[PDB]
């Protein structure tokens, strides 16, 4: 191996939780999208700077809705102001379902490890959260062939981790089939509070 | 469990135009659904699709 | 113009991403944020959906001295109506730490 | 009509055909390079029709829903990007309000409704209120058309060849025969010769007497000697227990008798 | 002659022929592009209709607030749904139609007032003409037809001088064969409304 391999405590900072829901609460029902800026140390400790939404060029989380241009185009703004670190991942809305990501978002997460070897993809719920605190849970896919040969129980291992069943069943599998899920912590400055 | 049903209309599959890939009214050849505007020569339907109720 | 505005009200998240911002350009006193402030106005109600750095320089041995970046403003005004269509150019933010006549 | 020849020498100067000759080195240039172009534009542009019709392919399996059309809204998909609807209204933005075009209305066999902006191919041309329409049952996309069809026990009241008789089999009776050909027979095959006297055929005949009289056998062997849809009704099975639908009945054979014309 | 230029036109003549092979297929495969390009306009639309989904169509029952609203669906069950925000609250009121998305219940766009699909069936339902000239014998009863029927849609500034309703409501009664679904069909032609 690389690395003995265990999924990501997401150390969201404020303006970055604040501002998801912002946009994809004002993008009901409709899926709606965009990339994640942060830094990656630790054997799973990744914190998530700020966020950026992504213009709708298709439907919301498609790949005709990831435009090249643009991409590009953000990311040469973000320089001059010293904003530009690594994608650490990408977040998206479903407001017709919990924390379980679609067939579609897979194929969306599917091209997302090309890109980034960490990269997550954030199910933020906008009306649809069940608890009082904010329900987001953040996934990882990697590949079926790790996972069958028995490799996912290890992985799992020396962390306190997460179980959700919020679709029951429907997201046990899915759960399965991507990786993982853990517990999502919240970065607060004494400033901002 | 077979659910019990019931045949309305016996409707063809081949030669009916079925695909519409080349219908816009009457202008499908209603001969071939297998060769219509396929990529293949062979069967992309089936002989007999029927109405149930 | 207008100068019918007789309130503004300022969502949570523009506060905090200016304030964000000021250590995010790694900025101490005497040097600037400033950033494009977006939102609705034309009204007595402002309401101040969001907002997005500049660069900015400031010179202060002469006050007719000063950094903006043109460019940037244009490209980013055009992009952000494509999320959403309610935000435009509805001022600029300067991260104090006090009021000047500059 | 040619030209370049050792005839255009008497016709013409010979200083003119060097510089007509001269010429045609050069526009052959424009014809070879510009026929690359097509042949091998015209091997891609044949790849995205076959690239699209492979994916067609797999939604075209059974089994599938049944609908039938509403209202076709046929609001226009491009009239302005100041809206994007057949409306034209002041102020530009009305944001995902205007995207409706070219729209089907269908209601379901499971007796609800749905509206979504149809497939382009099933045509709105074809669409008319009331068209039976096979719509995706995963979700609701016009997959088809379906010919219009009628209940089973009508489709069952058209004829299989009922047994000739022919007109030897009706013995005698001969005044009747002639008086029901008259009727019946002649406004089919000569159609054309009362169209020329201005007058109209009849609408039907009706034949009355004693039982036992051969009317039953006379339409009998109209059915053989006609060649025509004859549907056969025996009018106790068109009476029927639930509501209104003995008047289902009704109507759904002679609708049934306008699309199988000439009809008996 | 017994130039050598006469032999140069028949060597050039072999390329004028040649531009005449040209023009077969040039302009063979310039259609031919053209006719697969409008084969490309149907085969796309599956696609991009593959990408739209159906919507069950509801009307707005009566408005509880602002974001939440009561729609009742046309399958049975009242909903209680979410907005859109490009959905004019205004717009969103008692008796207009409305559709929405069967994946979040949300209110998804405003449509105009729907009816039956049956009644549209009755309205399609009028061909040919006939006038009053191939009505004949009722010049009397064509006139008390055209009292109550032509008269107040002109003008009911004439019903308004004796301070006196208009009528609605005529009965034909007949025998058989009096003409009175024929009479009908010849003033529906003639009238020029619905
Ligand atoms: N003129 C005739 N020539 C030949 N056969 C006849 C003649 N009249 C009647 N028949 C025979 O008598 C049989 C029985 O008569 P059929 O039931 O056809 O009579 P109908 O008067 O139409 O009766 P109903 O009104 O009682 O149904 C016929 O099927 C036929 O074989
Ligand atoms: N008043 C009339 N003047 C001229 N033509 C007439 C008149 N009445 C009937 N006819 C002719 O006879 C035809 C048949 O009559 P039609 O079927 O319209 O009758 P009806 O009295 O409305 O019928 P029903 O009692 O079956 O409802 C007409 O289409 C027309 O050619
Ligand atoms: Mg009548």
């Amino acid at each position: 191996t690389g690395r003995d391999d265990t999924k990501e405590t997401v150390y969201i900072s404020s303006i970055a939780l604040l501002k998801m829901l912002k946009h994809g609460r004002a993008g009901v029902p409709m899926e709606v999208m965009g990339l994640m800026l942060g830094e990656f140390v630790d054997d799973y400790t990744v914190n998530v700077v700020d966020v950026f939404a992504m213009p709708q060029s298709g439907t919301g989380v498609s790949v005709e809705a990831v435009d090249d241009v643009f991409q590009a185009k953000m990311m040469d703004m973000l320089k001059q102001t010293g904003r530009d670190q690594m994608v650490v991942g990408w977040y998206h809305s479903h407001p017709g379902f919990g924390c379980w990501l679609s067939s579609v978002d897979v194929n969306t997460q599917k091209s997302f490890e090309q890109l980034n070897s960490r990269a997550v993809a954030v199910v933020v719920d906008p009306i649809q959260s069940v608890k009082g605190k904010v329900v987001i849970d953040a996934f990882r896919l990697i590949d079926t062939g790790a996972l069958i040969n028995n490799l996912e129980p290890r992985q799992t291992t020396s962390n306190t981790g997460l179980l959700n069943k919020a679709n029951i069943q429907a997201l046990i599998h899915g759960l399965n089939r991507h990786y993982y899920s853990l517990n999502i912590d919240y970065h607060k400055t004494a400033k901002e509070t | 469990p077979l659910q019990v049903a019931r045949c309305t209309k016996i409707i063809k599959g081949n030669g009916e135009s079925d695909e519409t890939t080349t219908d816009n009214n009457n202008s499908g050849n209603s001969n071939s659904n297998s060769n219509q505007q396929s990529t293949d020569a062979d069967e992309d339907d089936e002989d007999a699709k029927y109405v149930i109720n | 113009m207008s100068l019918q505005h007789e309130k503004v009200t300022i969502a949570p998240l523009v506060l905090l991403s200016a304030l964000d911002h000021y250590e995010r350009t790694q900025t101490k006193e005497n040097k600037r944020c400033v950033g494009v402030i977006l939102g609705d106005a034309n009204s007595s109600t402002i309401r101040v959906t969001n907002s997005f750095a500049l660069p900015f320089e400031e010179d202060e041995k002469n006050s007719d001295v000063w950094f903006l970046d043109h460019n940037y403003i244009e490209n980013m005004n055009e992009m952000c109506k494509k999320i959403n269509a309610k935000e435009k150019l509805i001022g600029w933010y300067h991260s104090g730490p006090k009021l000047r006549a500059s | 009509g040619d030209d370049e020849l050792d005839q255009e020498i008497l016709n013409l100067s010979t200083q003119e055909l060097q510089t007509r000759a001269k010429l045609l080195d050069n526009e052959i240039r424009i014809f070879r390079s510009e026929l690359q172009r097509l042949s091998h534009e015209n091997n891609v542009m044949l790849e995205k029709i076959k690239d699209n019709k492979e994916k067609i392919k797999n939604n075209r399996q059974l089994p599938y829903l049944v609908a039938n059309v509403v209202e076709v809204m046929d609001m226009n998909e491009i009239e302005d990007k100041e809206n994007s609807e057949s409306t034209t209204q002041g102020g530009n933005v009305n944001l995902d309000n205007t995207a409706v075009g070219k729209a089907a209305v269908v209601k379901t066999s499971s007796r609800q409704t749905v509206f979504l902006p149809m497939v382009g191919l099933v045509d709105p041309d074809k669409l008319k209120p009331n068209d039976l329409v096979g719509v995706n049952k995963d979700s609701y996309l016009i997959l088809d058309t379906l010919p219009s069809e009628f209940d089973s026990r009508v489709k069952a009241m058209e004829v299989d060849e009922k047994p000739t008789e022919t007109y030897s089999d009706v013995g005698g009776l001969d005044k009747q025969i002639e008086e029901l050909v008259e009727a019946i027979v002649l406004p089919m095959k000569r159609a054309d010769k009362f169209k020329d006297m201005g007058i109209r055929a009849p609408k039907g005949a009706l034949m009355y007497g004693p039982p036992g009289t051969g009317k039953t056998l006379l339409a009998r062997a109209c059915a053989a000697q006609t060649n025509a849809t004859f549907l056969k009704l025996a009018a106790p099975q068109l009476v029927q227990m639930y509501i209104g639908e003995g008047a289902k009945l009704v109507r759904d054979a002679f609708a049934l008798a306008k699309e199988k014309a000439p009809t008996i | 002659e017994q130039e050598a230029h006469n032999k140069a036109l028949n060597q050039f003549k072999r390329k004028l022929l040649e531009h005449r092979r040209y023009d077969d297929q040039l302009k063979q495969r310039r259609q031919n592009i053209r006719d697969l390009e409008k084969l490309y306009d149907k085969t796309e639309n599956d696609i991009k209709a593959l990408q739209s989904i159906g919507q069950l169509i509801g009307e707005v029952m009566k408005e509880l607030s602002e974001e939440k609203y009561i729609v009742k669906a046309s399958s049975g069950p009242r909903y209680i749904v979410g907005v859109r925000n490009s959905v004019d609250r205004s717009k969103l009121k008692k008796g207009v139609r409305v559709t929405l998305d069967i994946t979040t219940l949300t209110i998804m766009r405003i449509l105009p007032r729907e009816t039956d699909p049956l009644v549209y069936n009755m309205t399609s339902f009028e061909q040919g003409e006939i006038t009053f000239d191939g009505i004949g014998g009722l010049t009397e009863q064509i006139r008390e037809l055209r009292e109550v029927i032509e008269l107040p849609l002109k003008n009911p500034e004439i019903f308004q001088r004796v301070g006196i309703k208009p009528p609605k409501g005529v009965l034909l009664y007949g025998p058989p064969g009096t003409g009175k679904t024929l009479l009908a069909k010849a003033v529906a032609a003639t009238i020029g409304a619905n």
